[PDB]
C-alpha cells in the first residue's frame, strides 16, 4: 500500500 | 518560474466582473469553471489579491498543488498579513514535501494574527530533519493554544505540523479535535481522511471523505484521496471508478492519467492502458451522467 495523501 | 501559465481562450476575457461569476461558481460546487474566471481577474486586475487568493485556494481543491502555490505567492506577494493564504500555503508545502516552506508558512500564519504576535519574543530527543524550525514552531503552537484551548484553527495547524514529522497519531488526535469545533468544514474533514490515511488507516479515512464531499459535492481533491485508499487497500476497481469521477470533475487534467495508467495495469488490462492517451474519459464506462 504506498501511495500519499494530500491535505 | 515566476508567473502563472494562464490557459488561453479565455471566455471570462469577454466578462465584466468575472470575479463574481467565480465566486458562486465555487458557491456551485465546480472549480474547474471556478478557476477560469478567477484566472482573468488576474490577468485584467493583477495587483487584486483576494483574485489570486481564491485562485490558489480552488487550485488547491481542484488537485494542483502547483497551479496554487504559483497564485499564493502573488497573493502574498501582495498582502504579506494573509492568514487565508499562509494557512493555505503550509498545507500546499506539506503535500508537496518543501519543509522549511511548510514550517515558515505556519509560522507566518500565527505570527500575522494580532491576538498571537505577542509570541514573536522566542528563545536525539524529538523527530525532524529541518531540526530547529520545527522545535520553534512545535513550542510556538502549543504556547498558542494554551492561551486559547479550543481554537479550531490551531488544531488543525498542529495538524499540519504533525503531517510533516509524520506523526499521524497527533496529527489525527488534532484534527479530529478540529472537526467537532466545525463539524461543516469540508476543507477540514478531508484533513483528517488524509492524516488517517497516511497512517495506514484507510478504512476509516474512507469516511472522513464521504462527510467531505456530503458538505462540497464537487471538491476534486478528496476525490482523488478516495482513489489514493482504494488503492492502498488493493481494491483496484473501486480506486479506478473514483479516479475517473476525479479525473472528470477536474475538467485536460495531469499526472492524474499516470496515477490512472497503473491502475489498469496492475489490473491486468493492456486494453485501455493503451487508449489513455485521448483525452477522452468518454469511453470509461462503468459511470454515467
Amino acid at each position: 500500500s504506498n501511495r500519499w495523501s494530500k491535505l | 518560474n515566476t508567473d502563472y501559465p494562464f490557459e488561453a481562450n479565455n471566455p471570462y476575457m469577454y466578462h465584466e466582473n468575472p470575479m463574481e461569476e467565480g465566486l458562486s461558481m465555487l458557491k456551485l460546487a465546480n472549480l474547474a469553471e471556478a478557476a477560469l474566471a478567477f484566472e482573468a481577474v488576474c490577468q485584467k486586475e493583477p495587483e487584486r489579491e483576494e483574485a489570486w487568493r481564491s485562485l490558489g485556494l480552488t487550485q488547491a481543491e481542484n488537485e494542483k498543488d502547483g497551479l496554487a502555490i504559483i497564485a499564493l505567492n502573488h497573493a502574498r506577494a501582495l498582502d504579506p498579513a494573509d492568514i487565508a493564504v499562509h494557512a493555505a500555503l503550509a498545507v500546499s508545502h506539506t503535500n508537496e514535501h518543501n519543509a522549511n516552506a511548510a514550517l515558515a508558512s505556519l509560522r507566518a500564519w500565527l505570527l500575522s494574527q494580532p491576538q498571537y504576535e505577542q509570541l514573536g519574543s522566542v528563545n536525539e530527543d524529538f523527530f525532524f530533519a529541518a531540526p530547529n524550525e520545527y522545535r520553534e514552531c512545535r513550542t510556538l503552537l502549543h504556547a498558542a493554544l494554551e492561551m486559547n484551548p479550543n481554537d479550531a484553527q490551531l488544531h488543525a495547524s498542529l495538524g499540519v505540523l504533525y503531517n510533516l514529522s509524520n506523526n499521524y497519531d497527533s496529527a489525527a488526535a488534532n484534527l479530529r479535535r478540529a472537526v467537532e469545533l466545525r463539524p461543516d468544514d469540508a476543507q477540514l474533514w478531508n484533513k483528517l481522511g488524509a492524516t488517517l490515511a497516511n497512517g495506514n488507516r484507510p478504512q476509516e479515512a474512507l469516511d472522513a471523505y464521504n462527510r467531505a464531499l456530503d458538505i462540497n459535492p464537487g471538491y476534486v481533491r478528496v476525490m482523488y484521496n478516495m482513489a489514493v485508499s482504494y488503492s492502498n487497500m488493493s481494491q483496484y476497481d473501486l480506486a479506478a471508478k473514483q479516479l475517473v469521477r476525479a479525473i472528470y470533475m477536474q475538467v485536460a487534467t495531469r499526472s492524474m492519467w499516470d496515477f490512472f495508467r497503473m491502475l489498469l495495469n496492475v489490473m491486468n488490462r493492456p486494453d485501455l492502458v493503451e487508449l489513455t492517451y485521448a483525452q477522452n474519459v468518454e469511453p470509461f464506462a462503468k459511470e454515467f451522467g
